[PDB]
């Protein structure tokens, strides 16, 4: 529980879109609306290249488990695919009628899951980029999805309290979590198993659900986290720690043996909307917004 | 479960004569008149791969045990083994050039079995170019289908004339014979020999245009000489229809026979075997090949290049989507109540 | 995009079917064969008959696409048969949790809702010129709330009947009230 601030990844022009860690647990890459998706990397902050070449700005991009292939969620509403390795304009993917807010991949690496704030979950091909199937997910727009250990499920989070685990293959509603309250789902996810559900409700309460039971057995108090998606992460590097983001200028880690305040990291100058864990060691990626700019490597 | 409606089709390629799904179901090559190496993806709907390979149409076709194995058959008796990585040629040598069927062992794809058109099935190495010959009793036939059980136990050779000869993979041990008359005025020919997935009862295609489902423990039973009666006799009831291919589902449950006349396909089952659907589909079309997916109620029917699947018994309704509706069939009265008015934990990463 | 923290995002209802498109004599209910062939028709054939589709009259409806004929059953009225007294209290509850209140009876003894027992028939609109109107019928003891046709409803023509307040109803013939 001793995470100390090594490095600064500045260079950043706008808010920062997204922290995520590579596959390879090496490369701790970072992008941004200002169509410059910057390669940094995971121990110092070394700068590797930067993706441009879009035309709007840049709302998601994920990792394919090659740690090279880049999809971006790009606000042109494309799907244009790129590279850590090369950079190449590899497909320009229009369709959708809204922003294509996030993106993810199943663990297969080869569908494209394109949750927009057009209502409609479409998939998307990697190889030529074909427009699979389109999920009649809600009245809401989506601002996160999520595949199971395999790729079998599709999670939503809506925005009138709807978490619809929805079928991939046949493609079908199977279960819809359900909740007299409507909070504006932010940022779902499945467990490593596949078979827990943390549902990020904005209530300034994260709430772990089974997927099986299907009740609720843990939560958090203390914690700022009301308006923006904030994402949420699961940590068993070091002990069974939840990396979030905050609201009030911190880095929101805390332990579901805990559940309080036992933990708390900062240095931050605006709300960090993105977090990511490292696999295998204690790396922690905080970055914020527009007021901030700056990637702060936390380790243990 | 039972695929019932039209679910449309994948005619991306024309041509096509074979089809078969590798050792998951999930993967799928077809041979063509030129006979390519055409690989699909199928929950996108898609093609994988193609790769050309000859100008003839090649017949026959097998995955491998672990499915990245394969192997082909053209008119010009070119049997290789092959790969799904580069696909490359390996043996080619002469044989009659009609040629039906080249088989893996299912538990080595070393031993191969190739059963040309009107000559003895001949076993295979694949180490070598070394050939074994099954013995034929008749020699006036030369139309003995033979094939290895699911296992890899025993070779279940059957002639023309309905007289069943069970041979054992290595050492072509008799522990079986028998012949079937039914409505008896004399034998007929047999059609083919069919195996599940799951277990061991199969049934027989014969040309009276009546299949009848068998098992081999009973026939292990009865060794050699017992009469072995059919556990199943399906067949059509108000027409003839004769048959061109039957198949089981994918563990043997249900059993989907494909006509040779009129491109309308009929379903049964296993254990209670009804006529559980017709699937009609033009009139003006000639079904010719017939494939089914083990997870999936996949219709893969190449009929002259259109390859059209009916993939259906999936029927959407509520308390999936809104769980608090309670459909109700009826009317429903009735009044709920009698008086109408802990920190365990838990494992996430439990894998 | 992830900065303009948006309003319009709960909606209070609890089926979800608004997508993106939300695409909307040989028959017995039209021959002179008996009660019972009807109502037996009725419950295998309203199932494939219509279906129900986002309603620009109001929120979900019924929208066919078929040809349905004059007089012929269309659709029937099930779900939860409570008591008259089970009524008002349904009626508080669903004023406390915001859900639609929907109950058409058949007599002044028991009342049938359509909250948590129900069926498609909960989306039928009001048209003060509709295209239906419905019958008592009785089946084996059993009284059932049937909606009877009026003319020729053509393929995308969604069902409205007469109810016995301001409606979407876009008639002319309206009466605004409804109790
Ligand atoms: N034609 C019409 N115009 C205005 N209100 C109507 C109407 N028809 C029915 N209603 C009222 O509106 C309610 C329907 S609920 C609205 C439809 C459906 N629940 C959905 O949105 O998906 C009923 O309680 C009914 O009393
Ligand atoms: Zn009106």
């Amino acid at each position: 529980p001793n995470y100390a601030l090594k490095f600064t990844l500045a260079g950043h022009t706008k808010a920062v879109s997204s922290v995520k860690f590579s596959p390879n647990g090496e490369w701790l890459a970072s992008s941004s609306a200002d169509k410059l998706i910057k390669i940094w990397g995971a121990y110092d902050g070394k700068f590797e290249k930067t993706i441009s070449g879009h035309k709007l700005g840049i709302s998601d991009v994920a990792w394919s488990s090659d740690s090279n292939l880049l999809v971006s969620a790009s606000d042109d509403k494309t799907l244009k695919i790129w590279d850590v390795s090369s950079g190449k304009c590899l497909k320009t993917l229009k369709g959708h009628s809204n922003y294509v807010f996030c993106c993810n991949f199943n663990p297969q690496s080869n569908l494209i899951v394109s949750g927009s704030f057009d209502e409609s979950v479409r998939i998307w091909d990697v190889k030529t980029g074909k427009c699979l199937k389109t999920l009649p997910a809600h009245s809401d727009p989506v601002s996160a999805v999520h595949f199971n250990r395999d790729g079998s499920l599709i999670v939503s989070s809506s925005y009138d309290g709807l978490c619809r685990i929805w079928d991939t293959a046949s493609g079908q509603c199977l279960k819809t979590l359900i909740d007299d309250d409507n909070p504006p789902v932010s940022f779902v996810k499945f467990s490593p198993n596949g078979k827990y559900i943390l549902a990020a409700t904005l209530d300034n309460t994260l709430k772990l659900w089974d997927y099986s039971k299907g009740k609720c057995l843990k939560t958090y108090t203390g914690h700022k986290n009301e308006k923006y998606c904030i994402f949420a992460n699961f940590s068993v590097t070091g002990g069974k720690w939840i990396v979030s983001g905050s609201e009030d200028n911190l880095v929101y880690i805390w332990n579901l043996q805990t559940k309080e305040i036992v933990q708390k990291l900062q240095g931050h100058t605006d709300v960090v909307i993105s977090t990511a864990c490292h696999p295998t060691e204690n790396i922690i990626a905080s970055a914020a917004l527009e007021n901030d700019k700056t990637i702060k490597l936390w380790k243990s | 479960n039972y695929p019932e409606e039209a679910d449309g089709t994948l005619d991306c390629i024309s041509m096509a004569l074979t089809c078969t799904f590798n050792r998951w179901g999930t993967l799928l090559a077809v041979g063509c008149n030129d006979g390519r190496i055409v690989i699909w993806d199928f929950l996108t709907r898609g093609i994988a791969k193609i790769i050309s390979a000859h100008i003839h149409p090649v017949c026959s076709l097998c995955w491998s045990r672990d499915g990245h194995k394969l192997v082909s058959a053209s008119t010009d008796n070119i049997v290789s083994q092959w790969d799904v990585l580069s696909g490359d040629c390996d043996q080619r040598f002469r044989f009659p050039s009609p040629i039906l069927k080249v088989q893996y062992h299912p538990r080595d794809q070393n031993k191969v079995l190739v059963c040309p058109m009107k000559s003895a099935p001949v076993m295979l190495t694949l180490s070598d170019s070394k050939h074994v010959v099954l013995p034929v009793d008749d020699d006036s036939d030369l139309n003995v289908v033979a094939s290895f059980d699911r296992r890899g136990e025993y070779i279940y050779t059957g002639n023309a004339k309905g007289k069943i000869l069970v041979l054992k993979t290595d050492s072509q041990d008799l522990v079986a014979s028998f012949r079937v008359t039914t409505g008896t005025s004399n034998t007929t020919a047999i059609k083919s020999i069919e195996f599940a997935r799951k277990g061991s009862c199969f049934l027989i295609n014969t040309a009276d245009r009546i299949i009848r489902v068998y098992d081999g423990r009973e026939i292990l039973t009865c060794g050699r000489d017992g009469e072995p009666e059919p556990m199943q006799k399906l067949q059509d009831l108000v027409n003839r229809t004769p048959w061109k291919k039957c198949c089981f589902s994918g563990d043997g449950e249900y059993i989907v026979a494909g006509s040779a006349r009129q491109h309308a396909l009929y379903i049964w089952e296993k254990s209670i075997g009804n006529l559980v659907k017709i699937l009609h589909g033009t009139r003006g079309e000639l079904l010719l090949d017939v494939a089914w997916h083990p997870v999936r109620p996949i219709i893969a029917s190449i009929s002259s290049g259109v390859v059209s699947i009916w993939a259906q018994n999936q029927v959407e309704n509520w308390s999936a989507f809104a769980p608090d509706f309670k459909e109700l069939d009826e009317n429903v009265e009735y009044e709920e109540r009698e008086s109408e008015f802990e920190d365990e934990e838990v494992d996430v990463t439990s894998v | 995009a992830r900065a303009e923290v948006h309003l319009r995002k709960s909606a209070f209802d609890m089926f979800n079917f608004l997508a993106s498109k939300h695409r909307q004599a040989r028959r017995a209910t039209s021959m002179d064969l008996p009660m019972p062939m009807r109502f037996r028709h009725l419950k295998k054939t309203s199932k494939e008959a219509v279906g129900v589709y986002r309603s620009p009259i109001h929120g979900r409806g019924l929208f066919c696409k078929r040809n349905i004929d004059a007089g012929e059953m269309v659709i029937e009225y099930a779900g939860n048969v409570i008591r008259s007294i089970q009524t008002d209290k349904r009626e508080k509850y669903y004023d406390s949790k915001g859900i639609g209140c929907y109950m058409f009876r058949i007599d002044d003894s028991e009342v049938v809702d359509a909250t948590m027992h129900g069926n498609a028939a909960r989306f039928i609109n009001h048209s003060c010129e509709p295209n239906c109107y419905s019958r008592v019928i009785n089946i084996d003891g059993q009284k059932h709330i049937v909606i009877f046709a009026m003319r020729k409803i053509y393929r995308g023509e969604e069902l409205t009947y007469d109810y016995k307040l301001p409606c979407n109803c876009g008639a002319k013939k309206c009466r605004k009230f409804l109790n």
